[PDB]
């Protein structure tokens, strides 16, 4: 997963 | 008496700003699997009775531009409004393709007194975005 | 509608 | 008269200051969970009843997957803002 | 697990960048309105049912008195602040 | 189930901290018609079933302490915790008689990782204070 | 009415  | 009226001709209109890719100045990378939050929310959004409409990379003019309009329409016939936004973002700020803009200009254009028609008819903000950078580490 | 606890 | 402030409602897809999770693949934490609360209860529950459903799922179904320790295992809760005067529900 | 940030319910008396208001005699609005409603429905009501008649209670029968005419008749809204998971009743 | 499960021993602790008076060199007023406020939250309170303590004219170091005390005590068998914040404030603080603490270091203090015995109960926190200087002038 |  990534970040926002 | 503790409900809010809902019988208008329609629901209401629904923003919603995808912003998957930024201009490199920014430093912020490609929001992979946006596109997949934007069609899941089309279609959630729609069914409820939104009229909505999808506006993909905007520049923080253009998000300003988007929501000025909108709260200039005429929501004399709507029950309500709703904006849902997509992008990477910081305390209190959302970032356009080119830049980062206040949350809290977005939104200012709907007060009571800027948008007689939505006036006592709820006015809903979805945001999707980060708001620092701390973690959650959870615990048990 | 109906809340009910 | 009426508060210029009033019946504005935020839904912020995490608390201030922290991060929020997207999976590239299925997407934004937030928004998976905010679309299957909708899809099955849309219509018959009030907004605040639907969207505190979306924070406990959010809470406990998901938890980051980083190959970097400092990253790994997080957790996430959503951050219902409510400026409202009345109950919403979206039908009728 | 359980974010640490989950659970927590903040209930201001006023939305972020404005003024409270309270009179030297009655108390402060929200704290009136508050009571009130939970003198009627503390033991009933969902709290975020609460805090919404609250809300409307606030936003509608208070509005400011001052000879300073630039604190005059002015307005009030609260803000409910919600990482609940579930939807919480003070009894049974 | 979607509710907090209620059945315990007890409902919980309720704290009220009730500002009143500031030294000079805060600037700040006497709050009038606050004991008017703790009086009312009280009996209300103790009226749901929370077992409430009235702390008076607090400093800064007094509220952290007494806040971080009662997250170090035991939990295990109250349904909730309720905490009232009655004062002078500033975005995203609040007044103690002697100066301005943080609103989220008070709080923090009730985290799932820094007080296990209240872990996925609700943690409430009513705040009557002003957030800033802005008035509204209101609409209609 | 005073402010807080």
């Amino acid at each position: 997963e990534s970040m926002x | 008496t503790y409900q809010y009226n809902m019988n208008f001709e329609k629901l209401g209109k629904c923003i919603i700003i995808n912003n998957k890719n930024f201009d490199k100045v920014t430093g912020m990378g490609v929001r992979n699997g946006t596109d997949k939050d934007a069609e899941a929310l089309f279609k959630c959004f729609r069914s409820l009775g939104f009229d909505v409409i999808v506006y993909n990379d905007c520049s923080c003019a253009k998000m300003q531009d988007l929501l000025k309009k909108a709260s200039e329409e005429d929501h004399t016939n709507a029950a309500c409004f709703a904006c849902i936004l997509l992008s990477h973002g910081e305390e209190n700020v959302i970032y356009g393709k080119d830049g980062v803009t206040p949350i809290k200009d977005l939104t200012a254009h709907f007060r009571g007194d800027r948008c007689k028609t939505l006036l006592e008819k709820p006015k809903l903000f979805f945001i999707q975005a980060c708001r620092g950078t701390e973690l959650d580490d959870g615990i048990q | 509608q109906g809340h009910g606890e | 008269k009426i508060p210029v402030e009033a019946d504005f409602l935020f839904a912020y897809s995490t608390v201030p200051g922290y991060y929020s999770w997207r999976s590239p693949g299925r997407g934004s934490w937030f928004v998976q969970a905010l679309c299957s609360i909708l899809e099955e209860h849309g219509k018959d529950l009030e907004i605040m009843q639907i969207l505190t459903r979306v924070n406990d799922r959010v809470a406990r179904h998901f938890e980051s997957q980083s190959d970097d320790p400092h990253f790994h295992e997080k957790k996430q809760i959503p951050c219902v803002v409510s400026m409202l005067t009345k109950e919403l529900y979206f039908s009728q």
